[PDB]
C-alpha cells in the first residue's frame, strides 16, 4: 500500500473524478463523476448485477443504466451517491484508507456553504479523515503555473471561474462566477445534433455527445467568417461512427458548440461570456494590478482543450483591454489536470501542514470550522 | 559533453516559451556516442509529459528549466554511476549464503569543511556533522548513562550541550531549513535565493542558533561580522557563516520522468540499467526530490548503518595545507581542536571514570 | 478613467 | 561598510525620505516615506509576503496596499511607522549601524515639540546613536546656497517656510508657516481631475496623482490669461498615460494645482499665498536687511519645481516690494535635495561638532535637551 501518511488530493469539479496522492506529477485515479443504476429488471440468475455503478463501470453498462451526476454546478445535489463516488474513489480506484491520509477536497467560489460544510462533515464523520481542508479551484490552479499573480479561469465541467490573484493577494471582491461550462455545452451541442438530424436523448446518448464534443470541436476565431465558411463549402464537416454502427456527420455544430462559452445567449443564458468576465474581473481589480493580470491571464482548467480557445481569447480580450498592453493567455497543456497538479503543490508545501482542519479540532468548532481556518 | 549543451528562449506557444537548444552539434555527438534517439532528448530537454490515465499530455519548460534538467540529468547520471560503481564492487565480495553475521565497520567521514565562502555543500557536510555528534551524543553518552547509572554509580553526569536543537533547526519538516527549501522549489513565483533568506528570517529565526543580520527579533542586527546575503548557523563547535547564492539552484534536482524514459532506450546495458524508472511499465509517478530529500534521506540511511553498531572514533588532524612534514602551524590546528570539539570532549570525559572492566578478567 | 463611468 | 564616524544626514520633510552621509553631494537615498500594509488576505502559502511595506517596495505593492504616510503636515502622527520608516532608512537604504554615526535630523519651524523632543527619544533610545541633531530646514536649505544672507522658501511636501536670516543671524520673529505644500496640491488636483472625468480616490491613485502633478503641471505666470488660453483653444492640454491602459489628457488642471499655491482660497485654505507671506517675513524684518533679502530671496525646496515659478514669484513680489529694489529669486536647479545638501555642509562643519546633542548629555538632562542646544 502506501508506506507513509501522504495527503489525497481528491478533485471532483462537477463532473470528472481526479484524485491521487500529494507530491505527485499527475492524478493517480481519474474517471466519470457518475452513479449508474439499472432501469430494467435482472433476468440471468447468478450474475452479481449491483444495483450501482460507479464511475468507469457505468460507462462499461450506460446502455442498461441511467446514468446520473450527483455533482451539478460544482454544487453536490445528492449526497449519498456523492459518497458512493468517495467510496469508490478511496476504496476501489485509488484503493487506500481515508483514516490515514489528509485529505484536500476542492470546490469553487461563491458556493453554497452547506456544500462545503457538508462535505467537511462526510469527509470526518463517514471516511474518518485526520485532517481535511476545501481549496478555491482556480486557485490551485494558479499554483500549478508556478505564479503567484494571474487571473485565472479555468471551466469545468458545471462552473467556470476567474480568480485573479496579485503577489500572493486574491482579490474576492473581483472574483467571478459563471454557471456555463461544458456539460450545458454537451446538451447545447445535443440539441443543434437534433437540428442535424441525429437524436440524442438518453443519458448514455448524452455522454456520447460529450465524446463528440470531446473529440470533434473547436471554438472558430472569428466566428460568423467561420459560420460562412461552412455554410460555403464541406470542408469542415466531419465524421464521427457512434458506437455500434452508424456514422454521423457534423458541419456548423463542430463550433457553434464552444461559441455559446463565448456567447451565452445560445443557451438562453442572460451573461457577458467568458472574455467580459475576465475583463470585467481585471477592471473590478485596482489600477496597478492589471498589466500584470493581462500578461499572467492563466486559462487552466477543463473545456479549455477546445482548439484555439487561446487565439480566441487573446483576440477578444485586446479588444477589450487597452492597447499597449501586453496580453498573454496562459494555456499550459497538462490542463484538465492543473487543479489536481495545482492541489498536489499545495498539499506538498511545508508551509501547509499547520492549515490542515484537523479533527479534534472538527470536534472542538463543529462543522462550522472550515468557514474560519479554510477561507 | 552534456553541459555544452546551452539553451536559448522562444515564444511561440503564448504561454509557456518554449526552452530551445542552441547548437546541436554537441547533442548530436552524445545521442551518437549513448545511441538514443537525438529527437526523443532533445525533447526530453524542453518538454516533460503528465500522464494520468492512458493519456500522455507534454508540457512545456522554462529556460531555467531546461537548464535544471540538464543539470539534473547530469548529476543524476554521475552519483548514479558513482553508487553502480561501489555496487558493482560489492557483488565482487558478498556474504553469500546469507546468516546472522557480525560487522566491524569503517566510516570514512569528513570533518568541518568551514570554507570562507560556504555553500550547500558546506551546509550538507555540517548538517551530516551534527547528526554525527547526534550519534556520538546520543549513543556512547547514553550507554554511558545507562551503563553508570544500572552498575549502581550515584552519577548524572554535569551537563552536556544536546545537538536535537541543531537538527531541529534543519532537518525538521516544518519548521527545518531544508524543509523551506524544498518549499523554496515548490513555491510558485520568483524563487530568488534572498527570498529564502527572507523567509529564514520570518519563521526560521525565532530560534536560539539561527543567527542572521535581518531576522525578526534580531539581536545581531547591528553587527558588521554579519553581511547580508548571508545566515550564521551557532553549531556546537561554533558559528558557520553561510553564503546563499547558488543555494537553490543547487537544491534543484528535476530528473523529470522523461529524462529517465529517455534514457532507459540508450543504448547501453548500462544507461538503460541505472534508469529503471523509464520503464513504461514502471509508473512512477511522483515528483523528483531535490536535495533535503535525498541527501538528508541519506544522512537517515548513514544513521540507520550506525545505530545497530558501536562507534569507535579517530578525530584526524592535519598541521598545514602546504603537505609539509615538519611544519606544524599553531593556528590552523587551533582552528580544528575548536571546531572538532576535543575540550569539550576532555571536559565530557573528566565526568567520574577513564576505564571500566568486569571483576573477572580484571582479577585474572 | 477609474470608477466605470469614469472615463 | 563605513570605515569612519562620519555623521548621518537624514531628511525627512514629510513625504520623501533623503538621507546619507556627511560630507557628501547628494544624499544616498531617497525613497517615499510610506508604510504600506495589505488590506485583503495573502492566498498563494508559501509566499513570504510581510505585513508592512516600507519605502519604494511599498510603491512596487500599491495595488495591494493602503499606503499611509507617518509624517503630516511636518509632524509625525504614527510613531511606530515612523520607526518603520527610520529602520528601513538605516539599516536597508542606507544600509549602515545607528551606533556608528551621529544623525543630523530636520524639522520645521514652528513646530510642536514633543516632535522634536520624541524624535530625540527614538533616536537615543531606540537606534542609540551617539550624538543627534535636529535642524531648521530652511536654515540647512541656505547652508545649500552658500549664503549667510537671505530668506528661505522651501515648501516640502508638508510645510512651507520663510526662515529670512542676515548676516547669519535668524530673525525667529519674522519667521513664517504656511501649511499648504504639495500633498495639498495633490489632493486639490485629485479633486479638479474628479471634475474632468477622471475619479482617483485610492491612496495609491493619489499616488498616480502625485506622479501627474509632477510629470505634467506648470505655475502660469499670468493667471487669467493662462486660464483664457486654455479656454480658447487646446494647446496646453496634454495626455499622460495612467498605469495599465487608459490615457488621460489635462487642460488647466496642469497649472490649476500650483495656483493654490499662489492662491490658497482654492483648498479653502484662509491665507495670504506664498508671495505675500514671503514680503510679509521680510517686513517683519527690519528696514536695514530688507534689500539684502530681496537680492537674496532663496526658493530651494520641493514643490518649487513647477516650471516658471521663479518667473511667477519675482513677477508678484516685485509688485508688491517697492521700486529701485532688485528682486532677485534663487531658485538652484539642485533644490528638492538642497535641505539634505545643507545638511550635509552642516554636519561637515568643524566648530559643529561641539553643538551635537550627545549622550552622555541627553542622559544627564533628559529629552528636554533639545530645547537648549539644538535651537
Ligand atoms: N479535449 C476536450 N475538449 C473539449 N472539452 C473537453 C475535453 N476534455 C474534457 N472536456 C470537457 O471538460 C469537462 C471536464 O473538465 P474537468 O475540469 O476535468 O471537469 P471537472 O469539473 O469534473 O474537473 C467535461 O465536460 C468534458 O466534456
Ligand atoms: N518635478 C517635480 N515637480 C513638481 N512637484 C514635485 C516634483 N518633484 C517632487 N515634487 C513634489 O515635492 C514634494 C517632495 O519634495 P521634498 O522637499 O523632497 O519633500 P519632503 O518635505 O519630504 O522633503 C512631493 O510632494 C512631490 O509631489
Ligand atoms: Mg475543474
Ligand atoms: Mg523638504
Amino acid at each position: 500500500d502506501e508506506d507513509e501518511t501522504t495527503a489525497l488530493v481528491c478533485d471532483n469539479g462537477s463532473g470528472l473524478v481526479k484524485a491521487g496522492f500529494a507530491g505527485d506529477d499527475a492524478p493517480r485515479a481519474v474517471f466519470p463523476s457518475i452513479v449508474g443504476r439499472p432501469r430494467h429488471q435482472g433476468v440471468m440468475v447468478g450474475m452479481g448485477q449491483k444495483d450501482s455503478y460507479v464511475g468507469d463501470e457505468a460507462q462499461s453498462k450506460r446502455g442498461i443504466l441511467t446514468l446520473k451526476y450527483p455533482i451539478e454546478h460544482g454544487i453536490i445535489t445528492n449526497w449519498d451517491d456523492m459518497e458512493k463516488i468517495w467510496h469508490h474513489t478511496f476504496y476501489n480506484e485509488l484503493r487506500v484508507a481515508p483514516e490515514e491520509h489528509p485529505t484536500l477536497l476542492t470546490e469553487a467560489p461563491l458556493n453554497p456553504k452547506a456544500n462545503r460544510e457538508k462535505m467537511t462533515q462526510i469527509m470526518f464523520e463517514t471516511f474518518n479523515v485526520p485532517a481535511m481542508y476545501v481549496a478555491i479551484q482556480a486557485v490551485l490552479s494558479l499554483y500549478a503555473s508556478g505564479r503567484t499573480t494571474g487571473i485565472v479561469l479555468d471551466s469545468g465541467d458545471g462552473v467556470t471561474h476567474n480568480v485573479p490573484i496579485y503577489e500572493g493577494y486574491a482579490l474576492p471582491h473581483a472574483i467571478m462566477r459563471l454557471d456555463l461550462a461544458g456539460r450545458d455545452l454537451t446538451d447545447y451541442l445535443m440539441k443543434i445534433l437534433t437540428e442535424r438530424g441525429y437524436s440524442f436523448v438518453t443519458t448514455a446518448e448524452r455522454e456520447i455527445v460529450r465524446d463528440i464534443k470531446e473529440k470533434l470541436c473547436y471554438v472558430a476565431l472569428d466566428f460568423e467568417n467561420e459560420m460562412a465558411t461552412a455554410a460555403s463549402s464541406s470542408s469542415l464537416e466531419k465524421s464521427y461512427e457512434l458506437p455500434d454502427g452508424q456514422v454521423i456527420t457534423i458541419g456548423n455544430e463542430r463550433f457553434r458548440c464552444p461559441e455559446t462559452l463565448f456567447q451565452p445567449s445560445f443557451i438562453g443564458m442572460e451573461s457577458a461570456g467568458i472574455h467580459e468576465t475576465t475583463y470585467n474581473s481585471i477592471m473590478k481589480c485596482d489600477i496597478d494590478i492589471r498589466k500584470d493580470l493581462y500578461a499572467n491571464n492563466v486559462m487552466s482548467g477543463g473545456t479549455t482543450m477546445y482548439p484555439g480557445i487561446a487565439d480566441r481569447m487573446q483576440k477578444e480580450i485586446t479588444a477589450l483591454a487597452p492597447s499597449t498592453m501586453k496580453i498573454k493567455i496562459i494555456a499550459p497543456p497538462e490542463r484538465k489536470y492543473s487543479v489536481w497538479i495545482g492541489g498536489s503543490i499545495l498539499a506538498s508545501l511545508s508551509t501547509f501542514q499547520q492549515m490542515w482542519i484537523t479533527k479534534q479540532e472538527y470536534d472542538e468548532a463543529g462543522p462550522s470550522i472550515v468557514h474560519r481556518k479554510c477561507f | 559533453k552534456l553541459g555544452n549543451i546551452e539553451f536559448k528562449p522562444e515564444s511561440r506557444m503564448n504561454g509557456l516559451d518554449e526552452s530551445k537548444i542552441k547548437d546541436k552539434n554537441e547533442l548530436k555527438e552524445i545521442c551518437e556516442l549513448t545511441s538514443i534517439d537525438q529527437v526523443v532528448l532533445e525533447r526530453a530537454f524542453s518538454f516533460r509529459t503528465v500522464e494520468a490515465k492512458q493519456e500522455k499530455v507534454s508540457t512545456t519548460l522554462n529556460v531555467a528549466q531546461a537548464y535544471y534538467a540538464r543539470d539534473a540529468l547530469a548529476k543524476n547520471l554521475y552519483s548514479r554511476l558513482f553508487s553502480w560503481l561501489v555496487n558493482r564492487i560489492n557483488e565482487s565480495i558478498k556474504a553469500q549464503t546469507k546468516v546472522r553475521k557480525k560487522v566491524m565497520g569503517v566510516l570514512d567521514i569528513y570533518g568541518f569543511e568551514i570554507f570562507e565562502d560556504n555553500s550547500f555543500e558546506q551546509f550538507i557536510i555540517n548538517y551530516c556533522n551534527e547528526k554525527l555528534q547526534q550519534i556520538f551524543i546520543e549513543l556512547t553518552l547514553k550507554e554511558e548513562q545507562e551503563e553508570y547509572i544500572r552498575e549502581d554509580i550515584e552519577w548524572t553526569h554535569i551537563d552536556y550541550f544536546n545537538n536535537a536543537i541543531i537538527c531541529d533547526l534543519i532537518e525538521n519538516n516544518t519548521n527545518g531549513i531544508l524543509a523551506m527549501l524544498d518549499e523554496e522549489c515548490l513555491r510558485p513565483g520568483t524563487v530568488t535565493d534572498e527570498t529564502f533568506l527572507e523567509k529564514l528570517n520570518q519563521v526560521c529565526a525565532t530560534h536560539q542558533h539561527f543567527e542572521s543580520r535581518m531576522s525578526k527579533c534580531s539581536r545581531f542586527l547591528n553587527d558588521t561580522t554579519l553581511p547580508h546575503s548571508c545566515f550564521r548557523i551557532q553549531h556546537y563547535a561554533g558559528k558557520v557563516l553561510y553564503q546563499v547564492e547558488g543555494f537553490v539552484d543547487k537544491n534543484n534536482d528535476l530528473l523529470y520522468r522523461d529524462l529517465s524514459q529517455a534514457m532507459w532506450k540508450a543504448g547501453h546495458a548500462l544507461i538503460k540499467s541505472l534508469f529503471p524508472e523509464g520503464n513504461p511499465a514502471k509508473v512512477n509517478l511522483k515528483r523528483p526530490p531535490t536535495a533535503g530529500s535525498q541527501f538528508k534521506a541519506s544522512v537517515a540511511t548513514l544513521m540507520k548503518n550506525l545505530q545497530t553498531k558501536n562507534p569507535n572514533y579517530i578525530r584526524c588532524i592535519k598541521p598545514n595545507d602546504k603537505k609539509a612534514a615538519h611544519i606544524f602551524s599553531e593556528s590552523l590546528v587551533c582552528h580544528q581542536i575548536r571546531y572538532l570539539g576535543l575540550l569539550e570532549n576532555v571536559r565530557v570525559r573528566r565526568a567520574g571514570y577513564a576505564f571500566r572492566q568486569a571483576y573477572e578478567p580484571c582479577l585474572e | 478613467a477609474x470608477x466605470p463611468a469614469w472615463x
